[PDB]
């Protein structure tokens, strides 16, 4: 909903700044939205282009969840987050997704 | 100039030589 | 007793500021652009004050000698100093016409056994001897101890 | 290693049909010749100087200001090849280095920047080792910038002309009154009592 | 040229430009305001009649002051031409 | 293209366009609406009078705001520029 | 490439002819005026340049 | 905060819009750093290298947290390795080995 | 300073105003977290960021300079030093750690030669 | 001082201005630190950074001079006079350590 | 030198702007000069080389600086140098060489 | 006289005017430096310093002519005609320091 | 009796905070820049905020000797710790002018059998001893057991 | 000029060694 408050346009960099905000938002939800996880933190890194060599970089995530007292994920839990991740973002290459814990393990 | 450096350079050099001879023929 | 005479009013005013730092009683000669100051504080504050950078033949003679033998003592009241001399060497009013002369001095230092004299001290000296002599430089003061080892650079 | 007579013939009339390419794009007649067209078109007469008169103006001017690369060249490269003392081929290198330091003395790094990086090019040490198709491009480009620069600059003094007899003309309620047919000889007038033409010449020579 | 170098150099260019233009854009003014007051308080409805005295004032202005607004702009434009070759950059 | 990939595109130059001449003239039509009222309420007759005014308000604007609509200008030209390999898809 | 290249100068002419004409100076041609700041917005954002950037990275 | 970004002018240049981008970037990631156990507070500096054309192979960003932790909560070599890989993902181009983790106390925690 | 600074703009800011407004902010940032370093009670650093050059052998270097006021008696261990270098260089693009230099408030030199 | 005087409004300024402001506020800064020593009771610092040009013609490179008045005795350590130089250097785009001319207030040059 | 500079005066011209420049730099050194113990007043005249028309030579600026001394403070052969050193670096590419150091006698200290 | 001179000049001043203002206010702080001196009651220093002319092959490198009135009997040292040498001539962009005439108040060259 | 004495006002009040966070009664000595605390406590507390980080030859061979046996004492109220050695090795006033020194610390602990101590505690032990000595920074302590294995890195 | 500074560099190191000389036939 943040991309339609009512704003006049301001320039395609903003957009795209929006854009990227919106989409971490909704897939931090559906994380959060899971049994385990009390809360979500997702950060996309998407690439920049060169200038004159043709080289299409991979864009980069880091999801941080905070999971319910106790509780852990399991490891097809450690491999449905990565595939949601990886999916919402074009051309994401799972391997490029880092899910940490509210401890700081590594779960990827 | 650069002969002042040198020459303190020379200087140095001489000291430290001398303080390590009589650091042993001191005891 | 006397710490200074004829200061300008520039240095006099610096001198009283670090007097009064140091909590050390002083009374400006009226007129006399002098400062008398504790007799037993005076050579100690003279070195302390140079650290800081502040501030008839027989006469000339005698009058020489008497400055050089002031100097002396007051560089003895540095704790590394045993002993000092000072020799001042200004030429008789320059007889050569187109030629120009300059004052010197030449400083001798017996230091205690040891102990040695720190950058900070041997500046104090160059100053006080330069501040001395009325067209003296520091670069034509040489301070050398006892074994001929030159001090200043 | 010396090329044979007939390979060296080859050489030089080859050369020689490349002159209008070398004038144009490695001595100083691209931005007189900008400027010219430019301040022609600045007093509002569009073809009062025959294009004839302005080329060999311009011709005339790249000549005296190109005068001590071509005596360097002369000096170093062309003579002892004409007294056979050097081949053709050390002969032609020697003549690049001045031309070449000339070109580097009046190209923007900006441009040399953006040509090296989209040649690929390796670093390169100062500014000793830079290849002729790298450097050429770069001067072209930083003569038509700065050939821009010189005549939006002249470009001024006439567009204050044009602004005070227009502004002049219209606070006297003259309404449908043309300033261009006013302008025009106030305009000539301008150019004339500055001692225009020698003093443009002469700032475009000191520019170089 | 950083752009702040062509706001002063169109700077300096406006301000001859007002200077040439006030010794003649004022007195006009002037001329016709006051044919237009008169008008006014004597209710002598008719526009026209304030166009003539302007032109004479304006011709007025020339030939009590053409020679300066020829001068001063010279003195710029012997600047602007002999700047050129610093300008670049 | 696209209709789109180009009504954007006008869309936003325009925008452009007018932040850039809107200061200028919404000082001009403010100076001539003022002197208008001036005149009619003293019942002056004249034309002309606006002119002068407006003259000099438009070249105080552009004095005072040259800076701000210049890099504003830029900046737009620069990213168009800089944008311009990806416009063709 | 061309029609969006042409973008900038029109700007420019419609933001000179439309102050020219809102001044009250109707009777000026704008293009004359117009083209020293064409000069001008082609100098300062060194247009010779990024014009060769963007056609080189438009392949 | 993102925030900063959402209530600004439109007098704002290209220049402004990235470095406000930096900064809003620079709060989150911070944010998440401290909403980890150990961390009472975290603080992220950016480095992003600016456009090329002078040079050739280009170059890669940097970055520096500094974390003040609380009372004897000392971070697992785990942890680490995983506060490298959010900040090293969060910055486009951001090779890890660019990434430095300092403490409270100036110990270096990465390397 | 530093961020806040960046506020208040004036439609009148030049690039190179821009520049150096963000060469300040970044300047007062660093400062700051260095000063909250515990031994740190007040931290300086200086930026030198020079636009670039295309030939090597004319191609010198971002460089930073940093003095620290400490704590009475707070010495700085080795690896702060260590720290303080990676956060100045990782906070300038490009920054080569060699170039920042770390004195104290007597003088000494606490980095590298 | 230096950064404060770059503030106050102005809209009467050229490049030219822009730039000499610039270059007193760093010899503001820079002076403020080395004063900001131990040792050192006030401190001038005047920097001579040459015009630049946009072309390939002569690099060059610019200088200092750093004059330093003294606490009463409190002499400037081989160290000090180093760091010294170091922090004038860094702060000025491309200066050689070897352009910076340290001097105390009795005209010792320190370098 | 800089209260010269910032008097709320309206763009005159380029060369007025470099004719303040070059009054306020001569203003500082002075000052600075003077804030050197042994010196009372001192006085700095700066030459700055005037381009010249067809040539590429490129000329260097010269620098006279007269010092009036406190009383008898003789200025040390270091002082001579450090001023030289200072007045040289304020003041782009200006050969140490073509710095004057005179006294309120006249003698040159340089 | 002064730097002054120059402060306060009116809107209409041609790069002519502006020059000549400049060269007074050189030769009046020059007067002035050279007055500070001990021996020196009063200087007045004449600059002539040629504008560019690529009407001529050779610009005639500036020349200066400086009067000094000495204080009753203070005649200038050898040191002193020289230190006045090199200071006019350094404050004039290109000045050959055997272009400086130095002459006192009777008429007598101190200069060669 | 007392925690610590001569702190700033910064480090008193951090810790304050921390003792009134952990219900701790305190007296802050007025103008003692000290804080008398419950006195089966000093050690403990001495120890629990090193680990927050908080904060003539006789006589200084007493003072160190005093020192090192105090630093002692508060390391021994470690869980793990049977015993404790301190040795301070501040060099004489740098007798060499252009040399510079620093003082180093060297802790030898005996541990209970089967304990060891843990990074935090090793931490507490290396900051309770550099912020003891005036320049001694946390590098310039080395930690040993009793089998000679360096605990610090 | 130049001369002036070698005349002063020859001064320097026969004073220099002059004193070294000295201080062994000193004691």
């Amino acid at each position: 909903e943040l991309l339609d408050q009512e704003k006049f346009g301001i320039s395609q960099f903003s957009e795209q700044v929006n854009y990227q905000r919106a989409l971490e938002g909704e897939l931090a939800r559906t994380i959060e939205t899971l049994g385990p996880v009390k809360s979500a933190r997702v950060h996309l890194a998407m690439p920049k282009p060169s200038l004159f060599v043709r080289e299409q970089k991979s864009p980069s995530a880091s999801v941080t969840v905070t999971l319910e007292p106790g509780r852990a994920l399991d490891e097809g839990q450690i491999s449905a987050v990565v595939h949601l991740v990886s999916s919402a973002v074009a051309g994401l290459p799972p391997g490029n997704v880092t899910l940490v814990d509210q401890s700081g393990h590594l779960l990827t | 100039d650069l002969n002042d450096a040198q020459l303190k350079f020379a200087n140095d050099v001489e000291s430290r030589i001398q303080r390590r001879i009589e650091a042993i023929l001191s005891p | 007793r006397t710490l200074f005479s004829n200061l300008s009013d520039q240095d006099g005013g610096a001198i009283v500021a670090q007097l009064t730092q140091m909590n050390i009683p002083y009374r400006f000669a009226n007129g006399s652009g002098a400062i008398e100051v504790p007799a037993d504080k005076v050579h100690e504050l003279r070195l302390r004050l140079a650290q800081q950078g502040l501030p008839q033949f027989s006469e000339q003679v005698n009058y020489q000698r008497a400055l050089e033998g002031e100097l002396a003592r007051t560089i003895e009241t540095l704790g590394p100093v045993k002993s000092a001399r000072v020799h001042l060497a200004m030429p008789k009013p320059s007889l050569f016409v187109r030629e120009q002369k300059s004052p010197s001095a030449s400083v001798t230092v017996t230091l205690e056994p040891g102990r040695a004299l720190d950058e900070g001290q041997i500046s104090a000296v160059v100053h006080l001897v330069s501040s001395a002599v009325a067209g003296l430089p520091p670069g034509n003061v040489t301070l050398v101890d006892q074994s001929g080892h030159l001090l200043t650079q | 290693q010396s090329w044979s007579l007939s390979v060296q013939t080859l050489v030089f009339i080859t050369s020689l049909t490349f002159l209008p390419a070398i004038l144009l794009m490695m001595t100083s007649f691209t931005r007189i010749i900008i400027v010219f067209g430019l301040l022609r078109n600045a007093l509002g007469t569009p073809s009062a100087p025959p294009n004839q008169v302005l080329l060999g103006l311009a011709l005339f001017l790249t000549f005296f200001i190109m005068s001590p690369v071509i005596d360097k060249i002369y000096v170093d490269a062309y003579q002892p090849f004409s007294e056979q003392k050097i081949s053709m081929q050390e002969a032609l290198d020697k003549g690049a280095q001045p031309l070449r330091a000339f070109m580097l003395r009046q190209t923007r790094e900006a441009d040399l920047a953006l040509f090296a990086r989209l040649a690929n090019s390796g670093p390169l040490q100062g500014p000793e080792a830079v290849p002729m198709r790298i450097l050429l491009p770069a001067y072209v480009t930083s003569e038509l910038k700065t050939a821009f620069q010189i005549g939006f600059t002249i470009f001024i003094p006439f567009l204050i002309i044009d602004l005070v007899i227009a502004s002049v003309l219209m606070a006297l309620g003259m309404m449908m009154v043309p300033p261009a047919t006013i302008a025009l000889p106030f305009k000539l007038m301008l150019f004339v009592l500055v001692d225009g033409w020698q003093l443009l010449m002469g700032s475009l020579a000191q520019s170089f | 040229m950083t752009p702040e170098s062509v706001m002063m150099m169109g700077t300096e260019a406006m301000k001859v430009a007002l200077a040439l233009a006030a010794p003649l854009l004022l007195v006009a003014l002037i001329t016709g305001l006051i044919i237009s007051i008169l008008q006014a308080a004597t209710q002598i409805n008719e526009m026209t009649l304030s166009f003539i005295p302007k032109i004479v004032a304006v011709f007025i202005a020339i030939i009590v002051a053409g020679p300066w607004m020829l001068n001063l702009l010279l003195d710029y434009v012997r600047t602007l031409f002999s700047n050129l070759p610093y300008i670049i950059g």
